[PDB]
């Protein structure tokens, strides 16, 4: 058994992390007070769920998580929330004034004054680990803390934990729920300084989650609670292999091996199905073929793009529920004869499939209906570069006039870091085009 | 269509299906960048105080 | 606990400032004696932003009342909510400023400014995390204009890393006290250009026109004008006083609204403006909110382009319909929004409506058309300054003509800067 | 009041469409860089499809199908027909073609020579034509050595030249047929009822490329009989149908148009899974130009598909109005000249 430490940075990271750990407890049968009746090894054990939960002598299962926010309001929700008993105060780190949607403020001004405190708290959880795989980092692209402090943290983690893997769950900015106009700036700045420190990043565009909630859940104006519950389901499907018995994606290293052949191209596209409204009294349970086919519909992707006009480098299918390998192969054979699935010539045209028999867990009273089977597809397609193209274009429009740049320069950042970050994104866009375009 | 590496357990199973064969900065450097930006903030603030002093 | 320190200076600043505290105390359930008598926890959620908590569950406004005359502040202390202010926060002289910027800024206000800063320091020392300051004043007089900008410069010297916000009342010949108002306004504008992060330009010309043309008031008074200011001030501070995600603090508002440091002068707007029991629909709120007749700056938005826009909707309404209407205005009039700042319109919704209204909308626009206001002041300034008229009131206080020339050039540069981004 | 942008100033078809949209009083044209548009008349090259459909509260439509270049390029069309089971190598309505990369750069040089030697030994007609998308550069020769050497002097394609074309009389002259096809956001295939025959004004000589190439520019510049038989070397369907009845005792519909409709359906249905925008965040339509050749036995052959076609001068008003009616107003309603080619989605 090898442990994993989760790090939640900024409002988006903390609130998503709160949703994910709530879902983990329901899946693992952990009560809000930390007690897990099914765990017969009291005070210890090296089971699969111990990769995410440490155990105390009293039987409390404590998440291996650190919550960081430069503003206390969001983490104070966790301190007084339903699962307040799960965490101890050493895991929750709060400042007093946030980064004000300014990357430079989160990275240089306020980040420098709190980076050592966060690393010391991270070191405390690392000392409880017999063998540490690495870290899962939850943050937004657009917030000042989520973009600015995360990049500083990733740099330091590569120094203090150079042999450990690091994976991201990043929230791509969407104007329908965005809180700042400079979010394209923060997204590119944090991508540039984190690119060489992240082994695998799962981008989630809030636009896609917003429309999925509106379309499939019949939510007129989705809130963060609606968005995060859906996001935690996708995160749970991605991390289920680390928390349950299995043979696919069993450690953080296997994620890079199975999804990232080229280190810079480490942004797999996630597609999830089925998303069924709980207000429907009875819904026809979708088959293995139907949910697998839905993995190739852009309307179900975490980032809206067209994989038909790109090339695949890897593809993983993560099933949860009543799924047998025979039905998966029958679905895949039919899909090949109907879908435009092009792989790069230097990679095999195949699928790595993982099945967990336990059906997905839904938070009681939530928006997602219980389903007999569900699938999350992780595909490394060059079509996800469309998100970079949209982000870079908005960066170019504002930066040509130097709009809002004085806020970053006033925090000690040099103007050249803007062009340096943009040039790195330009190279990243070129890399995607070379791989997936003839 | 070839299925390989089938591993089964109580909680589930995994396999691979093939349809076609194929055809860091140091802590010192980080601290220098953080201190360089902090110095630029101090210089800008000192200029403002100089401007206000005038 | 992100506290804001409020300062009101001069006759206009105190009269408008008093009405603002009267309006928001009603919204937060605070009575004239400082006791809370509300019925919703949303009123007290962000109460510490503007109010200090004292013994006996008393809420004392974090407000400092400044004047060079005791007259207006005596009226405030005898007003409806006069007893709620902290007695030690009344800092006043006796000589007055004589509608003279030099007296407020250099001679009379200089003698008093240190005692004001002592009260500011006392209020700031008790703040858990000070956001910054908001100042209410006029630019046409002597105390709010001259001493008010002196306070801003000295406050920035002592608190360089805090946000400076102002509600600045622009003079107009339609509602005018003295002929020297263009002089005082031009001198004050340069101070605001350098030493404030956010300035709401409240134009007495627009306030008079709204009272006359729209509200059908043949003889508007200052009280009628201040009613519009109170409603506007309540709306623009809604995101600061109630829970929310957008522009919840002064710095985040500045980051969203100010693309260039000197271009931080906002056009405020309010809806509805009814001369009354009829329910107002969400489409009606949006149309009136963006209409020039509901703007408080007397600038035509169609003569310029919107750099950034902040919209606040108050009341129980359909947020889905609010999003549709907000997107409808942008998509039907995209020519008036700059294309080099994507998604520059940000919308916030608050459940608690203002007193006497079910639905309300507050407009905060950073439009290049605000240059019309500065051009108007510049033309009035030059008409007198070319003949050196009325300058002796200022040279008698130690000022030189060169300082007027520099102030004239500074505002013309500001006008040229707005014209740069209106054609880009 | 809908909004649209224009990003192809050289498009004669959509210049008229833009003119018609403004004339309705319900369409407002924006700057070409304004993202808050309902309709984009996009550019031919590097159209930013990735930035479409990400504007909240705006249904966005574009006048091009992403991925349609596979049908509208010389080498791409040959590869698509050979490799697609729906079309197969045994495709009977497409000339035997081969993709030949220049030697200074898969490639089908040896495959082309294997079939070439069979015709040389078999005493059959062995005349081929070399062409590419980088032309205005076309060589017609019966010797394979000249064809391969010419390409070496970009990617080219060598296909069989139709040595027995249908020749109009009087004149004994060659021609080609252009059909305009509009595919809407629902992937309905609409064939414009009006076509044009771009005819050669010189007698066909099987033993000088003026009488062999039907291109309008090559006829108006290198042919001395331009406009002699028909105005602008353009014969419309009404005249051509009458000629077929008078000369060949048959109609245009039976002898030619049935095969044309079959070819259009086969090509567009083949690429439908790859380019359809049925479940996509933005919608696409596109106007296509199909160019056909007819042999002496009244068999229709497909020559090329144009992704950015122009129109005949007489037919600009009718076709452009039809584009607005079924491809633009169908998505954005305001306040038939096409033949619908029904198919299975
Ligand atoms: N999906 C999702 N997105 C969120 C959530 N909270 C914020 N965001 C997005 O994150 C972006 C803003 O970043 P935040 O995380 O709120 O800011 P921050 O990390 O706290 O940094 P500060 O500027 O210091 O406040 C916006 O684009 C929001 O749409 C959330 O709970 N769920
Ligand atoms: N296989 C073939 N057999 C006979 N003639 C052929 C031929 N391939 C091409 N041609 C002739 O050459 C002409 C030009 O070829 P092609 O259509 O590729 O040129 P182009 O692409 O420049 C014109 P357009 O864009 O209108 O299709 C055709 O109109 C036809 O007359
Ligand atoms: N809106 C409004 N404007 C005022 C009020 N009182 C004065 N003014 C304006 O302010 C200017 C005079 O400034 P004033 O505040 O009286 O001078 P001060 O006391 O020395 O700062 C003139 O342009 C007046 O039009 C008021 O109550 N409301
Ligand atoms: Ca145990
Ligand atoms: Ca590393
Ligand atoms: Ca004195
Ligand atoms: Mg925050
Ligand atoms: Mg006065
Ligand atoms: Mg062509």
């Amino acid at each position: 058994m090898r442990e994993c430490i989760s790090i939640h940075v900024g409002q988006a990271g903390v609130q998503i992390g709160n949703a994910c750990w709530e879902l983990y407890c329901l899946e693992h049968g952990i009560q809000p007070d930390g007690q897990m009746p099914s765990d017969k090894t009291i005070g210890g054990g090296d089971d699969s769920f111990n990769t995410f939960f440490s155990e105390t002598g009293a039987g409390k299962h404590v998440p291996r998580a650190v919550f960081v926010d430069l503003e206390p309001t969001v983490i104070d929700e966790v301190r007084t929330g339903t699962y307040r008993q799960l965490f101890h105060p050493e895991q929750l780190i709060t400042g007093k004034e946030d980064a004000a949607n300014n990357y430079a403020r989160g990275h240089y001004t306020i980040g420098k004054e709190i980076i050592d405190l966060v690393l010391d708290r991270i070191r405390k959880l690392a000392d409880q680990c017999t063998g540490l795989q690495g870290f899962l980092v939850f943050h937004s692209f657009g917030g000042g803390t989520g973009s600015g402090f995360t990049s500083l943290l990733m740099e330091r983690l590569s120094v203090d934990y150079g042999k450990k893997s690091k994976l991201e769950f990043s929230i791509y900015p969407a104007p329908q729920v965005s809180t700042a106009v400079v979010e394209p700036y923060n997204s590119i700045l944090t991508t540039h300084t984190t690119l060489e420190h992240s082994d695998c990043a799962f981008m989630v565009d809030n636009e896609a989650i917003y429309d999925i909630c509106r379309r499939n859940l019949d939510i007129e104006r989705p809130t963060y609670t609606n968005l995060n519950r859906l996001i935690s389901q996708i995160v749970s499907s991605i991390t289920a292999s680390l928390r349950f018995d299995g043979a696919l994606n069993v450690d953080l290293t296997e994620f890079q091996t199975n999804l990232v052949p080229y280190p810079r191209i480490h942004f797999p596209l996630a597609t999830y199905a089925p998303v069924i409204s709980a207000e429907k009294a009875y819904h026809e349970q979708l088959s293995v073929a139907e949910i697998t086919n839905a993995c190739f519909e852009p309307a179900n992707q975490m980032v809206k793009c067209d994989p038909r006009h790109g090339k695949y480098m890897a593809c993983c299918l993560l099933y949860r529920g009543d799924v047998v390998p025979k039905d998966v192969n029958a679905a895949i054979a039919t899909i090949k004869t109907k879908r435009s699935i092009q792989f790069v010539d230097w990679c095999p045209t195949g699928f790595k499939v993982g099945i967990n028999y336990q059906p997905p867990t839904v938070v009681p009273g939530g928006d997602l209906a219980k389903v007999q089977r569900a699938v999350c597809m992780l595909s490394n397609t060059t079509a996800i570069a469309e998100a970079w193209a949209r982000l870079d274009h908005k960066f170019d429009l504002m930066y040509a006039k130097r709009a809002f740049v004085h806020w970053y320069v006033g925090e000690g950042m040099e103007e050249g870091e803007f062009s340096e970050a943009r040039e790195d994104m330009a190279a990243l866009e070129k890399d995607y085009e070379e791989v997936g375009v003839d | 269509m070839e299925v390989i590496e089938l591993n089964k357990c109580t909680s589930g199973q995994s396999f691979e299906v093939i349809l076609k064969p194929p055809s860091d900065p140091s802590l010192e450097e980080i601290q220098k960048k953080l201190e360089a930006a902090e110095e630029r903030r101090k210089y800008q603030e000192a200029e403002l105080l100089k401007h206000l002093a005038e | 606990m992100r506290e804001i320190v409020h300062i009101q200076a001069g006759q206009c600043g105190n009269q408008i400032g008093a009405k603002f505290w009267e309006v928001i105390s009603d919204e937060h359930g605070i009575d004239p004696t400082g006791s809370y008598h509300g019925d919703s926890d949303l009123q007290l959620e962000r109460i510490n932003v503007y109010y200090n908590e004292a013994t006996g569950n008393k809420y004392v406004p974090r407000a400092i009342l400044v004047d060079l005359e005791p007259g207006t502040m005596d009226s405030v202390r005898s007003g409806p909510f006069g007893q709620i202010f902290r007695p030690d926060n009344f800092v006043f002289g006796q000589s007055g400023a004589g509608n003279n910027w030099a007296k407020g800024h250099y001679t009379e206000g200089a003698e008093l400014v240190d005692s004001v800063l002592d009260v500011v320091r006392k209020e700031s020392e008790s703040c858990d995390c000070l956001q910054g300051f908001q100042l209410t004043h006029s630019l046409g007089g002597g105390t709010g204009s001259g001493m008010g900008t002196l306070l801003i410069s000295k406050i920035r010297e002592e608190y360089p890393d805090r946000i400076m916000n102002t509600f600045s009342v622009m003079p107009s010949p339609k509602v005018s006290d003295t002929v020297v108002e263009p002089y005082n306004a031009t001198l004050s504008v340069h101070q605001l250009v350098e030493n404030t992060d956010e300035t709401y330009c409240i134009d007495n010309e627009a306030l008079y026109d709204i009272c006359f043309r729209t509200l059908k008031l043949t003889t508007p008074t200052y009280g009628d004008l201040n009613h519009l200011v109170s409603a506007t001030m309540s709306g623009v501070t809604t995101c600061l006083r109630f829970p929310g995600q957008l522009n919840a603090d002064l710095r985040k508002l500045a980051v969203n609204m100010v693309p260039f440091p000197r271009l931080h002068f906002f056009m405020p707007g309010f809806a509805p403006l009814t001369s009354q029991y009829r329910a107002l629909t969400v489409p009606e709120l949006t149309q009136q909110m963006f209409d020039s007749k509901n703007m408080m700056a007397a600038c035509d938005p169609r003569h310029g382009r919107y750099l950034t826009v902040a919209a606040i909707f108050r009341g129980r309404m359909s947020m889905k319909e609010v999003d549709e209407q907000m997107l409808n205005v942008q998509n039907k009039n995209s020519s008036y929004f700059v294309e080099w700042i994507p998604n520059n319109v940000k919308t916030a919704v608050c459940d608690i409506p203002p007193r006497g209204l079910k639905m309300s909308a507050t407009f905060i626009g950073n439009s290049t058309a605000i240059q019309e206001l500065f051009k108007r002041i510049s033309e009035q300034f030059t008409a007198m300054f070319r003949r050196k008229a009325f300058l002796h009131w200022y040279t008698g206080e130690g000022m030189d003509e060169m300082e007027f020339t520099e102030a004239e050039s500074n505002m013309n540069d500001l006008v040229s800067e707005y014209q740069q981004y209106q054609d880009a | 009041m809908y909004t649209f942008v224009v990003r192809d100033e050289n498009s004669s078809v959509y210049a008229e469409v833009s003119r018609l949209l403004l004339a309705t009083g319900q369409w407002k044209r924006l700057r070409k860089d304004n993202p808050r548009f309902n309709l984009m008349l996009g550019e031919r090259n590097r159209l930013p499809f990735g930035r479409l459909g990400h504007e909240p509260g705006l249904v966005q439509l574009v006048n091009y199908y992403r991925g349609a270049d596979k049908l509208c390029r010389k080498a791409s069309l040959v590869k698509l027909i050979k490799t697609s089971p729906e079309l197969s190598e045994s495709c009977t309505w497409f000339p035997e073609s081969y993709v030949i990369y220049p030697t200074n750069l898969t490639d089908e040089r040896e495959v082309f020579l294997a079939a070439y030697n069979r015709r040389r030994e078999g005493r059959e007609g062995n005349v081929w034509i070399a062409k590419s998308s980088a032309g205005a550069g076309i060589l017609i020769s019966s010797e394979a050595s000249e064809l391969l050497d010419f390409i070496d002097e970009q990617v080219h394609v060598i296909q069989k030249y139709l040595e027995k074309p249908l020749l109009l009389e009087p004149g004994h002259r060659k021609f080609d047929i252009r059909s305009w096809v509009l595919v809407d956001h629902l992937y309905n295939i609409y064939l414009y009822r009006e076509g044009v025959l771009r005819t050669s004004s010189e007698p066909y000589n099987s033993a000088d490329k003026t009488c062999h190439l039907t291109n309008h520019c090559i006829q108006k510049e290198y042919s001395k009989n331009y406009g002699r038989y028909e105005e602008g070397n353009e014969m419309f369907f009404e005249e051509f149908n009458q000629y077929l009845m008078d000369a060949l005792n048959t109609t245009l519909e039976n002898s030619i148009l049935l095969q044309i409709k079959h070819i259009i359906r086969s090509c567009l249905m083949c690429i439908e899974p790859a380019i359809s925008t049925k479940h996509l965040h933005y919608q696409s339509f596109q106007l296509f130009g199909f160019d056909f050749m007819v042999d002496e036995e009244l068999k229709v052959w497909l020559i090329e598909v144009n992704g950015a076609p122009a129109c005949a001068q007489k037919l600009y008003a009718e076709l452009c109005q039809g584009i607005v009616d079924v491809a633009i107003s169908s998505v954005f309603p305001l306040a038939s000249i096409f033949i619908k080619l029904h198919h299975h989605h």
